[PDB]
């Protein structure tokens, strides 16, 4: 989108009074003094599907980390690999989630997250997406839908 | 977890998917123009012979295509189609020179020959891959007083039975157009609760052995009993805010209105009420009569029994693992493949949305598109 670039990245307040009109949290803190955004949850993708517990972590210069902490995801894995992750936190356990081309991978420079937009519109219905695609992954072993690029070389980090 | 404890919306959101395997397993209209104008052809060639037993024959449709209740079969490319040709000077005639009247009527066409190959009931017309045709003689029964349509046909065994094809048909035709009544939520209904009753019953016979695979239920005592069974509803005036529990209720009652009386079990027509429809329940060499009252309630036990394993299956994938048993594997791949072509297309167009609040994603606050990777 050509936007203008006189809108600035914007601070912790202003995402933390933005995610409390959308959805049932059970707590929403604010640590590392007044540093790190910390939010959970229960999330469905559909009528019939599984129950979920989502984490969203939140620093400045620093992109934001979805992990998905109740199922553990690798026994309903069945010991097989899972793409489309992260290297893992060290903090919090859990299978950490990719919801984003990063800035460097970027033509225009805009990253298909950016600082402007705020926590809650984009990036849970993207938790969401990424849910929705990841039980359709099984009963036909492919990932349909969004891919990534056959890249020869390039880690993608 | 119970069908009937189930909440509104994943009830007829099952009853969809039912309805939307239904509607794509069944017969288009543009066959339907292509069937009429062969068999209207076939009509035609009969009318032209020079046998005075083979003057003024017509042709009415009967069967599955009259009641609009056709559905393609279990590992079969091809549909089936039959027929009765009413000769009214064949009534003093017997049937063997009706029967050497037709087959020299439809010899004297060599595509005919080409595309022919015999059976018990009726010389068929088969053609290739797309559809068959059947016909079937028969007379006009005299001195009786009946609604309509007096007839017998030709039987292998004892040379003329009976039957009375289109006023049972009509009282079909006059049942399904009514709807019962709806509560306040704050093709016919009849036609298509048949027609799912038709496709379990395939599924059914992939899994059972071969001694009840000649005694799976036969598809037109399954017609008349549903038809009995949706009188009762109306005549009861109760009302239904779902579209599963007039399947469910059906499905209960259907043991109960197949009336047995002397010992002879009878569900007869209501127009003429000689023949008997469950004759073929009624034998007991090598006691296949009890076979058919014991393998009717074991499918009656398991189409309610399936209809709470889709109830307790959590999981989309798991939703699609018990409804690939109910259908075959085939069938639901095409409905699965349509889902997420639907909702690739919601990300390029903005149209899906997802509220907070319940959580879950609705296809019809627009998502951003290309958010893998
Ligand atoms: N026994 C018997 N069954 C009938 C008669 N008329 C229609 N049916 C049944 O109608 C049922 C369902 O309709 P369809 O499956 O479309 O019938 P069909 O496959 O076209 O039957 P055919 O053309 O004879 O092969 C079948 O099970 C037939 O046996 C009849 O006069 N006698």
């Amino acid at each position: 989108v050509v936007i203008r670039h006189h809108c600035k990245p914007l601070t912790i307040a202003q995402q933390y009074r933005a995610l409390k009109a959308g959805g049932p949290y059970e707590r929403l803190r604010i640590i590392h003094h007044d540093r790190t955004l910390l939010w959970e949850g229960w999330l469905q993708p559909s009528l019939f599907s599984r129950r979920y517990k989502v984490a969203v972590r939140y620093s400045l210069g620093t992109p934001p980390i979805c992990v998905v902490t109740e199922p553990d995801l690798f026994a309903l894995a069945g010991t097989r690999a899972i793409p489309h992750l992260y290297p893992a936190d060290k903090h919090i356990p859990g299978a950490r989630l990719c919801l984003f081309l990063p800035r460097s991978q970027a033509d225009d420079g805009l990253s298909e997250w950016r600082a402007q937009l705020k926590i809650s519109d984009t990036l849970i219905p993207w938790a969401s997406l990424w849910l929705f695609y990841f039980e359709q992954w099984l009963h036909t072993g492919h990932w349909e839908g969004g891919g990534k690029h056959p890249r020869p070389s390039e880690v993608k980090n | 977890t119970t069908a009937r404890n189930l909440p509104s919306g994943k009830k007829q959101r099952i009853a969809d998917l039912l309805s939307q395997i239904i509607e794509t397993l069944d017969l288009t209209k543009t066959q339907y123009a292509n069937i009429e104008s062969a068999y209207n052809g076939v009509g035609t060639f009969l009318s032209e012979g020079d046998d005075p037993l083979l003057q003024d024959a017509v042709i009415y449709p009967q069967g599955s295509v009259r009641l609009n209740t056709t559905v393609k079969p279990k590992n079969e490319e091809q549909y089936d189609i039959d027929l009765i040709c009413y000769l009214p000077h064949a009534t003093q005639a017997d049937y063997t020179g009706v029967i050497s009247a037709i087959r020299q009527r439809l010899e004297s066409h060599k595509t005919y020959k080409t595309l022919l190959s015999e059976l018990p009931r009726g010389f068929r017309i088969n053609y290739a891959g797309d559809y068959h045709l059947d016909i079937t003689p028969g007379r006009d029964h005299t001195g009786t007083a009946h609604p309509g349509q007096p007839l017998w046909v030709v039987d292998a065994q004892t040379a003329w039975k009976e039957s009375n094809p289109s006023g049972y048909a009509e009282w079909f035709e006059s049942s399904a157009s009514v709807q019962p009544l709806r509560t306040i939520l704050v093709k016919k209904l009849l036609n298509h609760i048949v027609q799912i009753l038709k496709r379990h019953r395939d599924e059914w016979a992939a899994e059972q052995d071969e001694v009840r695979q000649r005694c799976r239920p036969i598809s037109v005592i399954i017609t008349t009993l549903a038809c009995h069974a949706y009188n009762h509803i109306i005549a009861d005036r109760r009302a239904y805010d779902n579209d599963l529990d007039i399947l469910l209720d059906v499905l209960e009652l259907m043991p109960d209105f197949i009336v047995s009386t002397q010992g002879a079990i009878h569900v007869n027509n209501p127009h003429m009420p000689e023949e008997n429809f469950a004759e073929k329940w009624n034998r007991s060499e090598q006691d296949e009569g009890p076979q058919r009252s014991e393998a009717f309630y074991q499918w009656h036990a398991a189409a309610q029994a399936t209809f709470n394993t889709i109830a307790a299956s959590v999981g989309e994938d798991n939703l699609f693992l018990s409804l690939e048993d109910s259908f075959g594997k085939t069938p639901v791949d095409v409905v699965r493949q349509r889902l997420m072509e639907h909702m690739q297309s919601a990300r390029e167009q903005g149209s899906l949305h997802l509220d907070k609040k319940t959580g879950g994603l609705i296809a019809t606050a627009g998502v951003p598109k290309n958010t893998f990777y």
